[PDB]
């Protein structure tokens, strides 16, 4: 979690989002609404599922082996098999922690980096329309914040017939 | 996220996570303990309980070893010209015929479950002047004094014992795997009314390996009522080799060779039950999915399976960090 | 599990005002609405309104705006809705529903309460 | 991949940090300050005393093991018992290296994080009564009497009066 | 921690850009042109160079070892030599995969990264010159020919002489 | 490997209008810009003008601003020059070179396509 | 290690002006701040001046306005003190305090200037 979005400036998380994993919420004059976001959820999914298609499966076959417990003394060759068996899974269980620990870092990186790479989106996409407040949303100035001049953040937004600055945005009480 | 109170002339658009209830510890490389929404396990932690049989001929071994098929045990003889991809030994195993002793038991063990077969072909062995079939009392097959049935015990005949000087050749063209041995008698009087002579001596060889060994007269505890043992030895006889055996006695005869070869063949000890399944790996415990990457329940293992790691669990973080409220 | 736990039946005079109640259990009341549904034996569903535990959100629909009343009780985790001047056409099987948030699907309705305005 | 404030904006460190690692440090009307934040201190300090935690103190038993140096030559179970130690030994410093390097980027890239999720902090704070020098530094366009350096700092700083104050003082001529 | 710039605001790569890895392009009233950056350029190559000393040239001496091909059959030191060797080969295969995608994910990150930090530097240079078009250029509100538009990309930027150029075509235009 | 073609040799008329050709293959023909150049016999090389495919950006020499005109033909991958009023002093040989940009060296040049204006 | 070394004791007339020193090593003398605490025989110690030796940034206590001003030397890291009309009231012993910053705490002190103001 290093780019601060998800245990950052978002103060929470929100139940309810049962359809997408990233999304849009606001309150303007038609009313509360919300909508998830299916192209940083789809990536996020891609790459896990793309650790998943790593992990899962891909086993190796080994029929014959040695035997690896023994139910008397011999001396020399039953030291050397057992240290070569404990060295054996010592080595993977450093392997399988690593690599657990390293993929969860990964996971939580790239998830901090998609919200990031979401509310840059959208504050790019406003320009100076909006103001972001520091609690992950954006004032937007204008009128139909997400009705119907905000259906169009899919990648459509104008920002250019609502250059409303005079507003509130740089106004004198 | 506290949205305002909905002014008619600039409004708000938050942007959030998912953040399901209540999700799943896992372990990072700052914290050890950090929230996520959905994590997989990627330690298959229990079996199913038993074996099964579905890609692999999985040979239950029931109350024989893998040896004592190999020799011909009379509870063994159902074993006779089987293959196999694992034999299952059962912790139940015992003998019932004549005390032996393998000198390199595991090795043998260990090949002839990499051969994986115990396919068995007789040749007409040319012993002449001397007694074939011996038989034993420690030895019952259908309520009879008999012996291993892959091995011969070769005896005196008319109280003479000639000097045996054998030959097969391998004109075929895979290796022969001959199973032979040498009697231990008990004492100086058994040895002479078995064999004919005070001493014993038995150099069977091939064109690339010699193997002399000498019989051991002397008492041994008993075991079945019997006094003595037989060590068990092999040859291993190479397309273009010629298997010379040549004896004065204390000869347990071979009678044929056991076509080892190579594959994908292996040896269990296990306890679990056979039943019917489809799955590739298989351990002494049981068949185990192979779909998690690591596993903690045997480090024996056969076929396509998990790497066997020390930890109980491991949660790979499917989802993203879990922050409620 | 999720339960959203309804009164049964109660029986009202004509003209009167009744709260009817919904208990929510199993999860967090604060994060997920509350809407209402009203169904006539004669007629479909049809949505009252809705609530945001959160804050007390109110959007109704314009049939029922002076009619219904909807408020939450977030330590009793229960959300009520306040029926004013019950005439014969409020007599009807009223349901409360969990959704997500506004436009989301009602996920688990209530038992519904039916409420037969008569005297 | 690191982010650009520890050594790219953030010039050239301060050394005045006796308490914290982290801080802020102002010159307003009522002269200079230094002050430490907790946070982000406390945050990089519990990262990487978790990785002192993975490796201070965990050691595994190994009690009984093969031999590892002979008086005498011999055959093959010598040579296979070198070739083992030197195998588990290649390994394990193998795993040492990669193990240094990764936690040593990581812990270099938490820090310039915390330097930029500080910054960005800071940032959101200010609204558009502050501006970005490029330094690392924010030009604060409304004079105040320590009272706004003090609410920047916790986390209780507002627009306030300083709204139109700061703007009429950033948009002029 | 994908930055979201070499796959984000940046729709795609500059073929024609045939020195450096990074650089500018401007669109002026003198005429077209564009060269490259030579900072984050050096930076990149020098972090991948590194990578390359760390892997390319240094390999182990190892002269007497066991015997891994056997034309005979011996059972218990044969199977132990042939479980070390293909432990030791599985070992340093997974090794050698996890290295390759450790190595490939960094260079990714940190190739977005210096995309992302000279983007930041360049906009932190205009703070009311230029504003964040979302593709990658800025569209800078006043008369600047190949002089500043060099200084931009030099260093000595002024951000001070055009501010009131910038800002009446920023606000009134 | 990267090319690019011209015609030969053409035979044009005092004051007429000529549109010499440039076929590029091997390359991506929007991500590179294709330049011109003019060499007389008596004279070095002399540049008249760039074209960028993308969006047929025109940057002309002062000298040939009147003379030449530059155009790209995206689906055949060619570039052409619209000569006008041809005379003696517009005999030489023509160049396309492309470039990558509009302040970068020619990467690769054409044959040379000779054009005497004789009758 | 670090220590700042001063002068050991000036004989100053009344109504002179004395120039103290406190030279700084075993340290970065730009980047640690340089204060001046002035303690009477009979009373406690007394704050004057804070320098800031980046760039001479002076702030000095009401009473000691017009009677101190601080300097830096960065070529000899050494600090000054240029006290001026010396009375009765300034024979007191003189203490250096290097600092990180105005805020942060007198890390290390001098061994102290005693400057008798005496005829
Ligand atoms: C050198 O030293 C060794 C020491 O190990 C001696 O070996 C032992 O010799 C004795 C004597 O022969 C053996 O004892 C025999 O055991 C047989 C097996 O016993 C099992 O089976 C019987 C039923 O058959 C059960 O009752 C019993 O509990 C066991 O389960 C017995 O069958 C033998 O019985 C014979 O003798 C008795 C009289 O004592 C008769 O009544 C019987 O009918 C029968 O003829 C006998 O008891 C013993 O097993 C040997 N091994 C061990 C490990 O002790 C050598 O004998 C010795 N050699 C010399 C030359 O001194
Ligand atoms: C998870 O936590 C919730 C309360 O937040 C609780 O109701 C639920 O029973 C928990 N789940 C399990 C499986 O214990
Ligand atoms: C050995 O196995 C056979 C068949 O599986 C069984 O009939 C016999 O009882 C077993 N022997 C013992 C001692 O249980
Ligand atoms: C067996 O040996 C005898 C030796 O007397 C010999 O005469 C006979 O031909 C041999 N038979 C075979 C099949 O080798
Ligand atoms: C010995 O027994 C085998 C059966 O395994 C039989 O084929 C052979 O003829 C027998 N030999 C003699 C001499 O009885
Ligand atoms: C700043 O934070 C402190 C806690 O460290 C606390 O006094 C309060 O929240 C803030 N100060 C003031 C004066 O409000
Ligand atoms: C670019 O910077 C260099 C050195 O920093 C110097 O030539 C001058 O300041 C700048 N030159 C131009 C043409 O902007």
């Amino acid at each position: 979690g290093i780019f601060g979005a998800i245990a950052g400036f978002i103060e929470n998380g929100w139940e309810g989002m049962v359809d997408g994993w990233y999304g849009f919420r606001h309150q303007n004059s038609e009313g509360r609404g919300q909508a998830a976001d299916l192209k940083s959820t789809q990536a996020a999914i891609d790459c896990i599922n793309g650790k998943l298609n790593r992990l899962i499966g891909k086993t190796n076959e080994k029929f014959h082996q040695i035997e690896k417990e023994f139910s008397e003394v011999e001396g020399r060759i039953q030291d050397l098999e057992k240290y070569v068996e404990d060295t054996k899974i010592d080595l993977w269980s450093y392997n399988a922690e690593l690599l657990v620990a390293l993929e969860n870092q990964h996971t939580i990186d790239l998830t901090d980096s998609e919200m990031n790479k979401l509310f840059e989106k959208t504050k790019k996409q406003l320009r100076e329309n909006a103001e972001d407040m520091g609690n992950g949303c954006f004032k937007i100035y204008h009128k139909c914040d997400n009705a119907c001049i905000g259906s169009i953040r899919n990648g459509t937004y104008d920002h250019d017939v609502y250059r409303d600055e005079a507003l509130n945005n740089r106004f004198q009480i | 996220q506290k949205l305002p109170g909905n002014d008619n002339s600039t409004a708000t658009l938050c942007l959030g996570h998912h953040a399901v209830p209540n999700g799943t510890i896992v372990k990072t490389i700052c914290n050890d303990q950090i929230e996520v929404t959905n994590a997989t396990e990627l330690v298959q932690n229990s079996s199913i309980g038993e074996i099964c049989d579905s890609p692999h001929q999985i040979l239950d071994g029931e109350n024989c070893t893998l040896i004592d098929a190999l020799l011909g045990d009379p509870q063994c003889d159902g074993f006779q010209n089987k293959k196999w991809d694992l034999f299952v030994e059962r912790s139940k195993a015992y003998s019932n015929c004549y005390p032996y002793d393998v000198p390199d038991y595991a090795s043998l063990r260990s090949l002839v479950a990499s051969s994986g077969t115990l396919e068995f072909n007789n040749e007409s062995f040319n012993w002449t002047g001397v007694t074939q079939n011996g038989t034993s009392s420690a030895c019952i097959r259908r309520s009879n004094n008999s012996f291993f049935s892959r091995l011969n015990w070769l005896t005196q005949l008319n109280f003479k014992y000639p000097a045996l000087n054998v030959t097969m050749p391998n004109n075929e063209q895979f290796d022969k795997l001959y199973i032979w041995g040498v009697h231990h008698p008990v004492t100086d009087k058994d040895q002479i009314f078995l064999y004919a002579q005070s001493s014993g001596r038995i150099t069977v060889s091939t064109k690339r390996s010699q193997q002399a060994v000498i019989p051991n007269i002397g008492y041994r505890p008993r075991i079945r009522n019997i006094p003595s043992r037989i060590s068990i030895y092999w040859t291993i006889v190479k397309p273009g080799d010629i298997l010379l055996i040549n004896s004065t006695g204390n000869l347990i005869a071979p009678r044929g060779y056991f076509k080892i070869r190579s594959g994908k063949s292996s040896i269990m000890r296990s306890d679990a039950p056979i039943g019917k399944c489809n799955s590739e790996c298989i351990t002494p415990n049981g068949s185990i999915p192979n779909d998690k990457p690591f596993q903690n329940v045997n480090r024996i293992t056969y076929g396509a399976c998990p790497r066997y790691v020390k930890q109980s669990t491991l949660k790979l973080a499917t989802g993203m960090r879990n922050v409620p409220e | 599990q999720v339960q959203l736990q309804q009164s049964g039946t109660d029986l009202v005079m004509p003209g009167a005002s009744v709260k009817l109640s919904c208990k929510a259990s199993g999860y967090t009341f604060i994060s997920w609405w509350i809407h209402w549904v009203k169904q006539r034996p004669g007629q479909g569903l049809e949505w009252i309104g809705e609530i945001d535990p959160s804050d007390s959100y109110t959007s109704y629909n314009q049939k029922f705006k002076g009619k219904a009343t909807l408020t939450v009780d977030k330590s009793s985790s229960t959300a009520y809705m306040q029926l004013s001047s019950l005439t014969s056409e409020d007599s009807a099987v009223y349901y409360c529903a969990r959704s997500g948030y506004s436009n989301y699907p009602f996920d688990y309705w209530g038992q519904g309460t039916t409420l037969p305005v008569s005297s």
